[PDB]
């Protein structure tokens, strides 16, 4: 599978 | 979370998480990044017309599974 853009604010990864 | 697919001009279908809640400019920003480049370098396309940085999935219809295309401005940013 192709990887998800991570950005929701929820898990500190900015 | 509500997941977009990126479209990109080397026949690419990245998957983007987003929140239904958090403005689209932080998510455009912080994908520029994630691509390398600065933000103002890429236009984010819905439906044909351009993503601003002051909307929310909530408006314009988004949703999940959706398609979002990218392509780079003129200018470069």
């Amino acid at each position: 599978k192709v990887d998800v853009i991570d950005l929701t604010i929820e898990s500190s990864s900015d | 979370y509500i997941k977009l697919k990126v479209i990109g001009q080397d026949s690419s279908e990245i998957h983007f998480k987003v929140k239904m809640t958090t403005h689209l400019k932080k998510l455009k920003e912080s994908y520029c990044q994630r691509q390398g480049v600065p933000m103002n370098s890429l236009r984010f396309l819905f439906e044909g017309q351009r993503i601003a940085d002051n909307h929310t999935p909530k408006e314009l219809g988004m949703e999940e599974e959706d398609v979002i295309e990218v392509y780079q401005e003129q200018t470069g940013g």
